[PDB]
């Protein structure tokens, strides 16, 4: 079932047999994280480490002791030795909660991993804060995209990915705190 | 005649689809920001496929707005 | 990259990128290669242009 035994260690041994001698062996993405999945510890009480990252932000790295994200289920909580989940979220706000302060992100959609160990690893591309998003223009492009409804899959998906991200962005800016 | 999410059976790929809610999510931002994403919004790029080694056809992308939202 | 006066740069890496492409050939792969910059269609065309696309 794994007659292929890979990994960055292996293919070291290997690269010496058919590159020429004189270049050492390339790099991997392993040797540049120390935080492993099955690397067991990594949690320590009731704050755990929440890599909440972005493509052009890394938005926190710090722990946190309870996240709020969007899945699409629903939304749910983690906590500390929460269960192993590859959650994909929708269009929501991931609520970063450390104590007594809350950070709310609303994010575009994108996986969120709970790794054994006890690290959380949200994976958005557009993670705006709910400071920077205007409660005006929403409206003026969601009634927009409630109209255009053709018989092109393609931007039906597109406008049905329109309607619930504005949708969930308007019920995200009603009920603020 | 795919079996999947919604934006995968219509032929979509995740990544399109999820940069379209990025790039959906960008025209609703307050515009001391909303320029700035602007900056990560832009395609600049061209490719050409090399089907005998030394030839092939052209494609030029100069978009400055996003991904773009109808079929590839 | 898309400018040459890197260096060596694109060239440390296409001579990396067939030190790679033949190690990995163990049973006979069919391979892609493609280049991402203007000047790595100039050099993998000289090591390996067939697979290239």
């Amino acid at each position: 079932e794994a007659a292929a035994p890979a990994g960055p260690k292996e293919f070291t041994e290997v690269w010496n047999k058919k590159a020429p001698s004189t270049l050492i062996v390339p790099e991997f993405p392993s040797n540049y994280t120390a935080v492993k999945a099955v690397g067991e510890g990594q949690v320590h009480g009731d704050a755990f480490p929440v890599n909440f990252y972005t493509p052009h932000s890394i938005l926190s790295q710090a722990q946190k002791d309870t996240v709020v994200l969007p899945g699409v289920d629903g939304y749910f909580g983690v906590k500390a030795s929460h269960v192993p989940t590859i959650a994909q979220l929708k269009p929501g706000v991931v609520e970063l909660h450390s104590g007594a302060e809350s950070e709310k992100f609303f994010v575009s959609g994108g996986f969120a991993f709970v790794h054994p160990n006890g690290v959380t690893d949200i994976c958005v591309l557009e993670a705006a804060t709910l400071d920077q998003v205007d409660p005006a223009a929403v409206k003026s492009a969601l009634a927009a995209a409630s109209a255009a409804q053709p018989t092109d899959e393609f931007e039906q998906a597109a406008n049905r990915a329109a309607i619930e991200l504005y949708s969930a962005l308007e019920s995200a800016v009603e009920a603020k705190a | 005649a795919p079996s999947g999410p919604f934006y995968r059976v219509a032929g979509m790929s995740y990544l399109r689809y999820s940069n379209i809610c990025a790039d959906l999510l960008r025209n609703v931002l307050k515009e001391p920001f909303k320029a700035k994403a602007q900056a990560r919004q832009a395609i600049h790029f061209r490719q050409a496929p090399y089907v005998d080694g030394k030839a092939g056809a052209s494609k030029v992308y100069e978009l400055e707005n996003g991904i773009p939202k109808t079929a590839n | 990259s898309d400018k040459g006066l890197c260096g060596g740069l694109n060239s440390n890496i296409t001579k990396y990128t067939r030190a790679t492409l033949a190690t990995t050939e163990s049973e006979g792969k069919d391979v892609v290669v493609v280049s991402i910059g203007d000047k790595g269609r100039s050099q993998l065309t000289r090591i390996e242009s067939q697979r290239y696309q």
